[PDB]
RNA sequence: AAAAAUGUGAUCUUGCUUGUAAAUACAAUUUUGAGAGGUUAAUAAAUUACAAGUAGUGCUAUUUUUGUAUUUAGGUUAGCUAUUUAGCUUUACGU
């Protein structure tokens, strides 16, 4: 959880087009736990534009 | 436009032989048994030991330039079976898989007029 | 293009998208097709699920298996590992899951590559047990193309499956995983590293 | 690798100790009068394309 | 290894005959259950490395301006099979 975790996430997660939280213990590895957060946030215009469903898959995505 | 060695082939039972020599033979060339391709030692006369024998006797004949070949079967022969084995038909495939030309075709078995008794005795051979 | 104004309004949304239109109106079955000779005949491309549940009178007649909606012979397979053993809306809440992490990911017409993971997956030259005796040869013989197909998702179940399993991934990310590798197929799926590990075990005994 | 895609026309006689095998006539799709008598391994019919990169093995009739 | 430039019977660097200084670690399970009489016969690899005999080529060869450095790096065997454009084990050799 230290910053270089949350600015490695945001600078990467704009227009890194395929994610979840298994995209994000497998690329920015620990946690999880935290993880469905630093992601979803915000939703600014520049994070993830999502076509996600429930709980139970959160399946996000590109402001474009 | 070729040359021609005599093959100089043979299968019983348990053992089988591609056997390449001149056309005359009182020299010879590249011999290949069974075992040789086979180390389990059980099937020593295998439809396959044959088979990947005679790759033997294209590759030591398309060695010393024998582009081609005439094809001699024996069976034991004897006083024996005279039913050709297993070797010798997937040889006979095999030699001609091999590029090898083939030429005049024929048995040898030695076939006796009789009188070297047989074995076994009497009441035969038994289990 | 005419919003029904009916109180009730059933949707705007879902009433322009599938009146202008047939098909589950996400993917468009529509200028997508199959590009092999041998798996056309016996690989439904689709009768319309406007989703993908047919009672289902498939195994009665010794042939209709062919008839069947290869989405709705998948959702057949997943059903397992013996625990869910009869859940399907389960099994159609995760291949509804899986026909948009395909679209996502290589943006594709990912119902086509549900159906290049078809034609490609499928095991040809395959063997059989001669009998025989106490050992032998596994006459090597091309299956019909019926069989082909059985086989084609019997094996992609069987390797998305371990991947989740101890896994940070949830069969939505392992199954797109596996049909992308295995259309491209590659060996980084589990087909085309048993499918060949079959080809490979014939071409000898024959 | 040479594909020779085969056509089955003439479904034969059941085979194999459990059943595994049909017998199979082909016609090769793609060369129709060639009329060869492999064997294949499924639940067959007639017209059940056929496919084989071994062009050829012609096969004898398995206990 | 990028830059110059003092030179050393004008100048640099491709191996061939020798013989030796030294790395494969070992420990732990497992071997008859504590504790060593015989990792018995076998044995070394060619590796860094340097000098004779020099097919090379006169054999050793410097000062001083660079960028933390600019250089280039990453992949290699052996055995089964009638799946032989493929399946199966994976550095064995009494374990």
């Amino acid at each position: 959880l230290d910053q270089e975790k949350y600015d490695r996430i945001l600078k990467e997660v704009p227009t890194y087009r395929y994610v979840s939280v298994s995209v994000l213990v497998d690329r920015l590895k620990i946690g999880g736990s935290l993880a469905r957060i630093a992601l979803r946030h915000l939703e600014k215009e520049g994070i993830i534009k999502p076509v996600s469903k429930h709980s139970k898959q959160a399946i996000y995505t590109r402001a474009t | 436009s070729q040359v021609f060695g005599v093959a100089r082939i043979y299968a019983s039972f348990n053992d089988t032989f591609v056997h390449v020599t001149d056309l005359s033979g009182k020299e010879t060339i590249a011999r290949v048994t069974g075992g040789m391709k086979v180390k389990a030692d059980r099937d020593e006369s295998s439809p396959y030991a044959a088979m990947l024998a005679a790759q033997d006797v294209a590759a030591k004949c398309k060695e010393v330039g024998i582009t081609a070949v005439h094809v001699k079967i024996r069976a034991t022969g004897g006083t024996r079976t005279k039913t050709p084995g297993p070797g010798g038909q997937a040889a006979l495939r095999a030699l001609a898989r091999s590029g090898l030309r083939i030429g005049r075709i024929e048995d040898v078995t030695p076939v006796p007029s009789d009188s070297t008794r047989k074995k076994g005795g009497r009441r035969g051979r038994r289990l | 293009f005419t919003p029904v104004v009916l109180a009730t309004p059933i949707p705007e949304e879902v009433q322009q998208a599938q009146t202008e239109i047939k098909l589950f109106n996400k993917w468009s079955f529509e200028e997508v097709e199959v590009k092999d000779a041998s798996l056309v005949d016996y690989v439904q491309v689709a009768q319309p699920i406007f989703v993908a549940h047919t009672a289902g009178r498939y195994a009665n007649k010794r042939f209709r298996k062919a008839q069947c909606p290869i989405i709705e012979r998948l959702t057949n397979s997943l059903m397992m590992n013996g625990r869910n053993n009869g859940k399907k809306l389960k099994a159609v809440r995760i291949i509804k899951h899986t026909l948009d992490i395909i679209n996502v990911l290589t943006d594709q017409n990912p119902i086509q590559v549900v159906v290049d993971a078809i034609t490609n997956t499928g095991p040809r030259e395959d063997t059989t047990r001669v009998g025989g005796g106490g050992a032998a040869r596994r006459q090597a013989v091309d299956v019909s193309p019926l069989r082909r197909v059985n086989q084609a998702i019997a094996l992609l179940t069987i390797g998305a499956r371990e991947a989740a399993f101890r896994n940070i991934k949830t069969i939505a990310e392992t199954l797109a995983e596996e049909l992308i590798n295995a259309a491209k197929g590659s060996s980084t799926s589990y087909a085309i590293k048993k499918k060949d590990e079959l080809e490979r075990v014939a071409k000898s005994n024959r | 690798t040479p594909v020779t895609l085969a056509k089955v026309i003439k479904v034969l006689g059941r085979t194999g100790s459990r059943g595994g095998v049909t017998q199979v006539r082909v016609e090769f799709l793609e060369d129709t009068s060639r009329t060869i008598v492999r064997n294949v391994k499924g639940p067959v019919r007639e017209n059940d394309i056929l496919v084989l990169m071994e062009s050829e093995r012609e096969a004898r009739r398995l206990r």
